[PDB]
RNA sequence: CCGAUAGUGAACCAGUACCGUGAGGGAAAGGUGAAAAGCACCCCGGAAGGGGAGUGAAACAGUUCCUGAAACCGUGUGCCUACAAGUAGUUAGAGCCCGUUAAUGGGUGAUAGCGUGCCUUUUGUAGAAUGAACCGGCGAGUUACGAUUUGUUGCAAGGUUAA
RNA sequence: AUACUCGGGAGUCAGACUGCGAGUGAUAAGAUCCGUAGUCGAAAGGGAAACAGCCCAGACCACCAGUUAAGGUCCCCAAAUA
RNA sequence: GGUUCGUGGUAGGAGAGCGUUCUAAGGGCGGUGAAGUCAGACCGGAAGGACUGGUGGAGCGCUUAGAAGUGAGAAUGCC
């Protein structure tokens, strides 16, 4: 028996379009540049999950830095002045005492400062 | 209500009818009429009919106020094209396109 | 997730008014940059502008150490042929001090469109005297 | 194939200068009406197994009617005429309401032609007893006379 | 008051009342989970743990144990004809935090 | 006749080479790069 | 000589943004109360405005 | 076995049209509706075409008239856009607009980080090497008979028939 | 914690650079030809501005967790104006 | 059922599968709307599969098995 090409090219194309919604001009509308894009954009969303734990440490440090500075540390000594101290609160929650209550960073910094 | 009126598969290119149904687009009919009168292209008839047979069917379908009346749309989409060749130097045939034009005016009272 | 981040207008942007006299154009720079970048704030956000505005006074005073005052050459192309002008860093402290500092914090900003932003934070002046006196610029030392 | 079909032969281009990809025959397989790559061709799918197997296969498909108690075993199977009526009448007292498959030999007149008219059942001479036909239906309903021929075989 | 607690190999801060998703957790749409891992207290009279502040927990009960939303990792190396699709939905345990201790 | 399940091990798929990627044998269909042996009706004579 | 790429819709619309015709430059009449370019003699009076011809 | 690019070259006035001095080459092109009930009449228009009215289950079934995808062409408008250097996304992300197969939702995207299409061929290609204008269809390890080896099943010092 | 033997199925027979040891060359070549180790090929990630072949190091998937390697810590740009 | 060691990959070997047309058997759907087509924020580790609504107006799934003209983005491919 004979089997035409039918229906199952057009519902995988058209999945892969559907995936390029947004996309600038052909790229949204055509199957070759869609598919590239489609592609692309996944290469680029795997890459950015390893990269986006690496730039929010980035942003987190840069904020404990600033907050450790009003208390006359530097960042270097005030993690130094912690892992001393025993005290194990990461980055992310430090950042966010940093920003919210100061009063509370200012206190760890106290312990850090009494470490060293 | 609105009054539509379409001039289906005239021998007018798409886009030399869109430049000149562009000027009456939102405009009162009397002026809209006058533009066109006064607009010197090849579609300024073709779109006068259109619109003005629009207006009869506002006045005589719908009696709607041919005084009170504003082009709500007009657009011009493709019709079927007429191919042709035109011969080249070198025996060779080169296309033309004879395109179409579905000319549509929707005239709404305000 | 929950990271804090600064949103237009949220964070007071301060006025400073630094005195430029004797300070190595470079050391001076680098400590502005971060002013205007906000990096001295935890409410830093890298895509805002959390940052203060700066007043540069007396930059006519600004420190050249070794030969910089002769050696260092400031270029421009015009993008004709050949058209490539240059000034030392002394000339152009003496005549146009105001674009000396400017060119210099200018290269420590980031290279994109909230770096122009940043840049336009800046106002420097050749003498001791500004007509910011309006915005209460507070002093601040580096 | 390329070859059965009418026409091509000649080049439809030269190789080169033309600017075109190069081709053959306008019956070459990508071309729209050309020659098909593979494709069917007539051939047999007939395959037999060993005898042994095809009679174990037989052997097997009767014990499991037993084993379910689909075979029915009917001293005979006779109508004085054919009438469909007789046969429907007969599947109802025998309780049969599926498809079944019919086994008689001889002696047995009239049957073939009873039931060639009801859609589930199938009636066959005891040497004709297949392991498809016996597949193809639920209940197996045989005369005596049938079960000694088949036992005579097998 | 507000306390921060080592949960999934990752620390949250948590105020009473709160709904936080956290990596699965053993438990049943109701059970009540305890957090022995507190690292930090907050409010008036701040406790630093050294780590983990002695004899503190955040006491919460589950309310959901749910998959999150469909992502597809998708890897390609252009001109090897290699291609990996690979769906994945994260298990969580979501929370309603009753009290710090 | 509509629960057939033939002895296990009995049947194999068989293997469609230049169906893509995925299956490991898309594009050459097994035959590597070029040469001899990767033309049709290629391969030199038995011994 | 030949286009290196295709042109883009959006281009191509952008390069358009130009191509398109003025309003005629006409007023109302006076006798005719009907529209008229100015500067020319209206037909529907069959005169120059309201001067006869 | 095919189901209108298939199946004959040819489902249709096809070896026709068309091409060629000639031998010869050789297409494209199926579908209103159950029934013509195939749109009286009115209206704009020279007509074409249309809008009503009517027929019909449907006319967005209106004499090339089942369905009617994509490219491509338009109209409308929610978000953005005229200091910006862009393989066009991706991650972070305000603001504004929405509200779903209701779930750590949808559209848009100021601004920030990161980022050299796809394929082929190569020691090595973003490649200033090859191929593709786009979209759609079609388009490449098959079958026969032998050989060999693995698996399965039957029987077993036997096994098996061919015509 | 592999090895060997027997069978079924291959692909490969253009290699590249770097270090070390040689030849050819001019003790030239991103040269050529061997030996030997590595990486690339067929390896993404970090560093070396960018940079197959160098330094660090091997990506099963997710995380807004942590520690380290080379290389870094005035600003661009994370970390010492130690 | 658990511990331990693993899980980059081209040519290539091995395995398990998705989907297409057709057949058989069984069991179903469908003018209270089949296939197709359009749309969507659903489901599965992938190939892929549903559900709902529009269009459409008569056929089509599912299960087990079988058989193949069985899957296209590239051929200066053909139309
Ligand atoms: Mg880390
Ligand atoms: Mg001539
Ligand atoms: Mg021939
Ligand atoms: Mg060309
Ligand atoms: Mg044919
Ligand atoms: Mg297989
Ligand atoms: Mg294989
Ligand atoms: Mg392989
Ligand atoms: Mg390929
Ligand atoms: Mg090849
Ligand atoms: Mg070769
Ligand atoms: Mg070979
Ligand atoms: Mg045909
Ligand atoms: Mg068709
Ligand atoms: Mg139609
Ligand atoms: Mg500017
Ligand atoms: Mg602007
Ligand atoms: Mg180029
Ligand atoms: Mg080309
Ligand atoms: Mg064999
Ligand atoms: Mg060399
Ligand atoms: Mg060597
Ligand atoms: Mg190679
Ligand atoms: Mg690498
Ligand atoms: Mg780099
Ligand atoms: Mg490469
Ligand atoms: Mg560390
Ligand atoms: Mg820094
Ligand atoms: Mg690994
Ligand atoms: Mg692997
Ligand atoms: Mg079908
Ligand atoms: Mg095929
Ligand atoms: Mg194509
Ligand atoms: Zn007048």
């Amino acid at each position: 028996p004979r089997v035409k090409g039918g229906t199952v090219t057009r519902k995988r194309r058209k999945k892969i379009v559907k995936l390029a919604k947004g996309y600038y001009g052909s790229k949204h509308l055509l199957f070759k540049v869609a598919n590239q894009a489609v592609m692309k954009s996944y290469q680029y969303a795997y890459r950015d999950r390893r990269q986006k734990k690496r730039d929010f440490r980035r942003l987190w440090i840069a904020r404990i830095n600033a907050a450790a500075r009003m208390q006359d540390l530097s960042y270097s000594k005030l993690m130094h002045g912690l892992k001393l101290a025993g005290i194990d609160i990461n980055r992310k929650m430090l950042a966010d005492l940093a920003v919210n209550d100061i009063a509370s960073f200012n206190t760890l910094a106290d312990s850090a400062k009494k470490a060293l | 209500t609105s009054a539509k009126a379409v001039a289906k598969t005239v021998r007018i290119a798409p886009r030399k009818a869109r430049i000149v149904i562009d000027l009456i687009r939102g405009k009162q009919v009397g002026e809209a009429i006058a533009i066109l009168k006064y607009t010197p292209r090849s579609a300024s008839p073709i779109i006068e009919k259109v619109l003005k047979s629009a207006i009869a069917n506002a006045e005589h379908n719908y009696d709607l106020d041919i005084n009170n009346l504003v082009v709500e749309e007009a657009f011009v989409d493709e019709g079927p094209t007429l191919k042709r060749f035109r011969p080249r130097a070198q025996g060779r045939a080169s296309a033309i396109n004879k395109r179409t034009s579905h000319i549509t005016v929707v005239v709404s009272e305000v | 997730r929950t990271t804090y981040m600064a949103k237009p207008g949220e964070v007071e942007r301060k006025w400073y008014v630094i005195d430029a006299t004797g300070v190595s154009l470079g050391r001076l720079s680098s400590e502005v940059a971060s002013i205007l970048r906000g990096k001295n704030k935890p409410q830093f956000t890298p895509h805002i502008d959390t940052g203060d505005f700066v007043i540069i006074i007396n930059a006519g005073k600004i420190g050249l150490t070794g030969k910089k005052a002769t050696d260092k050459i400031y270029y421009r192309h015009s993008q004709y042929p050949g058209g490539l002008k240059s000034r030392t860093a002394g000339e152009m402290r003496t005549n146009n001090p105001e674009k000396l500092l400017e060119l210099s914090i200018k290269g420590m900003l980031p290279k994109n469109s909230l770096g122009r932003q940043l840049f336009k934070k800046l106002h420097v002046y050749g003498g001791s005297e500004h007509e910011h006196a309006a915005q209460q610029p507070e002093v601040y030392e580096l | 194939n390329r070859s059965e079909v009418r026409g091509g032969g000649r080049k439809p281009w030269r190789q080169k200068g033309t600017g075109r990809a190069r081709q053959g025959s306008i019956r070459s397989p990508q071309w729209r009406g050309g020659g098909v790559v593979f494709g069917p061709t007539p051939r047999s799918y007939a395959y037999k197994l060993p005898k042994k197997v095809r009679r174990l296969a037989i052997k097997s498909i009767l014990s499991s009617k037993v084993n379910e108690e689909k075979l029915v075993v009917l001293e005979g199977l006779t109508f004085d005429a054919p009438k469909t009526k007789e046969f429907a009448a007969f599947l109802k007292n025998i309780s049969v309401d599926t498809k079944a498959l019919i086994v008689v030999a001889g002696e047995s007149e009239n049957v073939e032609l009873s039931a060639r008219n009801l859609q589930g059942i199938t009636v066959i001479p005891a040497e004709s007893i297949s392991v498809l036909e016996v597949a193809k239906h639920d209940k197996l309903i045989i005369t005596k006379a049938a079960v000694e021929k088949v036992e005579e075989v097998l | 008051m507000y306390a921060i607690i080592e949960t999934g190999g990752k620390q949250i801060k948590v105020e009473a009342g709160q709904e936080i998703y956290v990596e699965k957790l053993a438990g049943e749409v109701g059970d009540v989970v305890t957090f022995d891992k507190v690292l930090f207290v907050g409010g008036d009279s701040a406790k630093v743990g050294v780590p983990f502040v002695e004899g503190a927990t955040v006491t919460a009960k589950v309310e959901k144990q749910g998959r999150a939303k469909k992502l597809t990792v998708y890897k390609y190396k252009p001109k090897k004809n290699y291609h990996k699709k690979q769906g994945h939905r994260q298990p969580y345990t979501k929370l309603t935090i009753d009290a710090i201790n | 006749l509509h629960e057939l399940k033939p002895s296990e091990g009995s049947r194999k798929e068989r293997n469609r080479v230049g169906r893509g990627t995925g299956s490991g044998n898309g594009k050459t269909s097994g035959r590597g790069h070029k040469g001899q042996k990767a033309r049709s009706g290629g391969g030199v004579r038995l011994g | 000589a030949v286009p290196f790429r295709r042109t883009s819709k959006a281009k191509k619309r952008k390069r358009r943004t130009h191509v398109k015709l003025q309003l005629p430059g006409m007023n109302e009449c006076s006798n005719c109360g009907e529209y008229r370019l100015s500067h020319h003699v209206c037909p529907e009076c069959g005169q120059y405005d309201g001067k006869d011809v």
